[PDB]
RNA sequence: AUGCUGAGAACUUUCCAGAGAUGGAUUGGUGCCUUCGGGAACUCAGACACAGGUGCUGCAUGGCCAGCUCGUGUCGUGAGAUGUUGGGUUAAGUCCCGUAACGAGCGCAACCUCCUUAGUUACCAGCACCUCGGGUGGGCACUCUAAGGAGACUGCCGGUGACAAACCGGAGGAAGGUGUCAAGUCAUCAUGGCCCUUACGGCCAGGGCUACACACGUGCUACAAUGGUCGGUACAAAGGGUUGCCAAGCCGCGAGGUGGAGCUAAUCCCAUAAAACCGAUCGUAGUCCGGAUCGCAGUCUGCAACUCGACUGCGUGAAGUCGGAAUCGCUAGUAAUCGUGAAUCAGAAUGUCACGGU
């Protein structure tokens, strides 16, 4: 059927989308979207591919990803829109470069460095 | 020397609509909360027309007319008295000097509600009589003594 | 920083393979220090190299690698009970000594390191022998060694990175294996300490 | 903390030369052998110097005193 | 059954010894439950001369295995308890 | 020094010299079920009776060299020696990893 | 640390001159190998010798930005030089082509997304149930933090350049070009010219190391207005844990000593918490942020809190107003304000704090 996976990942996640299609109906993490979140602006930045897409009349969007911080996996919102539709079809491919919001960035808090403060936040010299 | 660097602006805003305002949030964040910002970021925003008869897109875009300058302030040697060097400059030099010293006058003011107190200079660039304007005239007629100077000993 | 530390693992073995609980994990870590102590001041022939201290099922495992048995084994077990006695008494637990064989011995670092502080404190030459050291251990098998001497060298104030060096040894890489064996001794005049890195081949 | 939870002071061989004094007369200092030793509360009048090397000082005492060490009759850093 | 060993390389040659060969004798043993790297991290000094801006980094780590015996009569437990350690691995057993 | 890395050694075997009346007088004064009488006979403990019977004054050091700074709990040994022991192999499971 | 000789082997030496060790009344014991000879460890002990350097001494006694040297060959009378210059390039002694030079070692460069089998005891993507916190089968697929792994390109086309190192541009695809500076330790292993030599072989030691009289290596914290005082939010939560960590506390405004769910921790003790909504009366202050000697005094280590300690309850006693003379110093994950749990098995180890969600 379309009882797909789906997966997106800020600070070490492991998701679930319940995917199937529909007419553009979002929720997240056993909550809606105006239900966990509001008090933000990062709930339609996701909007952004979503209705360059124009799937906004056709699936049913319900990714579940947990872990980070307030506005953490508010950059996981970020990822999961395409990926379990992807594997669906080949329409929206090469369409999607232009945004380019799929890759784990790597240049979050990596091993802790001695002599300096912090990563590569420099201490006081002279 | 090269530049290695490549400019990538990311402007996406979620609500407004823009096209240059979106990504800003940076003196907005003073090293804190986002939920602290929301009703300064775009709440702000809300807040400037609310007296006013316009789009606040309207007054926000035409602060590259006043408040811009047109010559730049860099300091150079020949042999002897240190040159600076009036041009025509490129849009991302002036209009620099268009955006984030207008807000940089909102401790002086020190009024009622956090929201209007970074806010509440915008509206002034209709006529252009605000803070930001009295600086950029100074400049003009400081670059009397210097616009010669671009190619010889420049 | 430490070179050695990093080869605990897929290239070579740990010598103190032995658990006792998480606080139970220093009760077997007071008998890992007297063993080697005896083999340094008094048992220099048939010099040691690597000791294996283990704990097997209900005693210890302690095995010598030495080179030389005809001088330590005699006519049967006579001094087996004479390294299972002087050993194991300030030791807490008792080891059953087994002897293997080590036949070509030049290739172990340390078989060499402990063979020139016998030879430096009478007066033998400081520099026709550091050279003829590795010049007779270099016929069949290792390709090239190389000697920093960094010390005494007859005069005092010397601090002359001596360039004893005979072939190919890169110190940096873990496939290509790094010996280090400082041997310390006293001799008539000048701490001189016997460092030695005898390269064998790679995998 | 120092607080009451400690309320009496029964200390047996810190003792044997200060209870047993009672009846006999004041006429001798009661010399003490620590910066740590004190004595009872209900006895209240004593002289005790304080106890480090080389030479005693003036030890006044009164009946109000319920509180600390016997540090502010000679100082802790007396001001060479 | 779980044990008390020490890292990747002697838990995982130790355990291949235990499910075949209690899947010999006619029984059925369930297979291994994972455990990742125990993650502590831990700081000394190497300088000669007494420095702050010096530190380092080591660990050690401690892996254990779930498993469980369904019809328990294994002779592979008690027998070959012997037979699952080399030089230092000390097997805990038990009957699950 | 000779007189002194012998002299407070010795702390294993007389801190709990007496080791069965040390555990017998100091568990029930933490439980209030003593009387209001009973302040004084809880307290004819330790003292007189020869002082080496508290603990404030012994220190955890090195076997072989003595240096008390850089000793862990998971040890018997100190920071001059995790350099030169894993590498010889004399401590188990201490490996480079991230 | 000592060689020779000891009654009693060793213990007990708790109790008394100790306001402060023990010598001893030492409240009892003869032990220990049996050619029934002999032997040996100790609380202290009387001789000879010493161990201790705890003053001195890093000067005949420390070893763990990028360029420097050897060997061979040459030119030069020689010291010395060529190699390593230059021309085009490089994070680079990185190279390409030239070039009486050719090969070397050292620094640099490199070395420290794909998966069978997976979840005895978490819990709900399969689902009944649930207090919809999942008691529990089932969670191996619509998974719970992976041991170890194809791992990331000079890979490729095209314009420059001698075509050549590189340098500019395009792939795919919500991922594509990275051997140095006469100085701190004869002292954590070492090692000298003189020394204490009834002695730093004796130790229970009869206390006398901060007059404020300054510059400052200065380096969180605000500029009184987002305005002056709390017990509240979708909310941290596991390991070491057989002399340990120390429940909901009955105690509480805020003290979770008797209690003890956890005693070998998909358990938990600090177990409570996240800078959000519109937070109150009143709407812009060297002051209703302000307490430096006068907390006295409150059943917790327990023989050792007689004019001094956490417990911040805010009745009081202030100096925080755009940083200017001039300079710490910021070109990308950065300039940047949420905390550490655990011993030789007793828990106040602060400028570089396991996660600064910006």
């Amino acid at each position: 059927a379309t009882q797909n996976y789906g997966t997106g990942r800020r600070k070490t996640a492991t998701a679930r989308v319940f995917l199937r299609p529909g007419t553009g109906k979002i929720s997240i993490n056993n909550r809606g979207l105006d239900q966990f979140f509001g008090r933000e602006t990062a709930r339609m930045v996701v909007r952004q591919p979503l209705e360059l897409t124009e799937t906004v009349e056709k699936f049913d969007i319900f990714v579940t990803v947990v872990g980070g911080g307030v506005s953490g996996q508010a950059g996981a919102i970020r990822h999961g829109i395409t990926r379990a539709l992807i594997e669906y079809d080949e329409t929206l491919r090469s369409s999607l470069r232009k945004a380019g919001y799929v890759t784990r960035d790597a240049r979050e808090v990596e091993r802790k460095k001695v002599g300096l403060r912090k990563a590569r936040k420099r201490p006081q010299y002279s | 020397r090269r530049r290695v660097a490549a400019k990538r602006e990311v402007l996406a805003d979620p609500k407004y609509g823009s096209q240059i305002l979106a990504k800003f949030m940076n003196h907005v964040m003073e090293s804190g909360k986002k939920a602290v910002a929301e009703r300064i970021v775009y709440g702000a925003l809300d807040k400037v027309k609310e007296r006013g008869k316009a789009d606040p897109l309207e007054t926000f875009e035409k602060a590259l007319d006043a408040i811009a300058p047109l010559v730049e302030v860099k300091s150079r040697r020949v042999g002897g008295a240190t040159y600076q060097v009036p041009v025509e400059v490129r849009p991302s030099r002036r209009n620099a000097l268009a955006m984030r010293w207008l807000v940089d006058f909102a401790r002086k003011r020190g009024e009622k509600s956090m929201a209007l107190r970074l806010a509440g200079e915008l509206l002034d660039a209709a006529e252009g009589k605000g803070a930001a304007v009295k600086k950029r005239e100074d400049v003009h007629r400081m670059a009397e003594a210097n616009k010669a100077f671009s190619h010889y000993r420049f | 920083v430490h070179p050695n530390g990093i080869r605990l693992g897929i290239v070579k073995e740990h010598t103190s393979v032995w658990y006792a609980d998480r606080k139970n994990y220093a009760d077997y870590l007071f008998a890992d220090l007297k063993v080697r102590e005896y083999l340094q001041d008094k048992l220099k022939s048939a010099s040691v190299s690597r000791i294996d201290i283990h704990r097997p099922a209900q005693t210890a495992r302690i095995t010598i690698h030495t080179a030389r048995p005809g001088i330590v084994i005699g006519k049967k077990g006579e001094d087996v009970e004479k390294l299972r006695q002087d050993l194991t008494k300030q030791m807490g637990v008792p080891v059953h000594i087994n002897i293997e064989e080590i036949r070509k011995p030049e290739l172990d670092a340390m078989l060499v390191a402990q063979s020139v502080a016998q030879q430096l404190e009478r007066r033998v030459m400081f520099r026709r022998a550091m050279k003829r050291a590795v010049q007779n251990a270099m016929r069949i098998g290792a390709k090239g060694i190389k000697i920093q001497v960094s010390g005494r060298l007859g005069g005092a104030e010397i601090a002359r990175t001596e360039w004893y060096r005979e072939g190919r040894v890169p110190l940096h890489t873990l496939r290509a294996d790094i010996d280090y064996a400082t041997y310390e001794a006293h001799t008539t005049y000048g701490v001189i300490g016997v460092k030695v890195w005898i390269f064998k081949g790679e995998v | 903390p120092r607080s009451l939870k400690k309320g009496p002071f029964i200390d047996l061989h810190l003792l044997k030369k200060v209870e047993v004094a009672v009846e006999k007369n004041d006429r001798k200092p009661i010399k003490t052998w620590s910066r740590r030793s004190m004595i009872l509360p209900h006895m209240v009048g004593l002289t005790i110097a304080v106890h480090n090397g080389r030479q005693h000082v003036p030890v006044l005492v009164n009946e109000d005193m319920v509180g600390h060490k016997l540090g502010e009759f000679a100082a802790t850093r007396t001001y060479r | 059954i779980r044990l008390k060993a020490f890292d990747h390389r002697l838990i995982d040659q130790s355990t291949q010894e235990i499910v075949e060969t209690a899947k010999r004798t006619g029984a059925q043993v369930r297979g291994p439950i994972p455990l990742p790297t125990r993650k502590e991290r831990f700081t000394v000094l190497i300088s000669p001369h007494v420095n702050k801006d010096a530190r380092d980094q080591y660990e050690i780590r401690t892996h254990k295995r779930v498993l469980d015996i369904v019809q328990p009569t294994d002779k592979t437990v008690d027998a070959l308890m012997k037979l699952d350690l080399a030089a230092g691995v000390e097997v805990q057993i038990s009957l699950g | 020094k000779e007189s002194m890395k012998n002299r407070e050694l010795k702390r294993q075997l007389t801190v709990a010299k007496y080791a069965k009346k040390r555990a017998e007088l100091k568990a029930i004064i933490a439980n209030p079920n003593s009387s209001a009488e009973e302040r004084w006979n809880a307290q004819v403990a330790l003292q007189k009776q020869p002082r080496d019977a508290s603990a404030s004054r012994l220190r955890n050091r090195c076997r072989l060299t003595g240096r008390p700074h850089g000793f862990y709990r998971k040890f018997g040994l100190s920071r001059n020696k995790l350099r030169e022991a894993a590498m010889r192999g004399d401590v188990p499971g201490l490996v480079k990893a991230s």
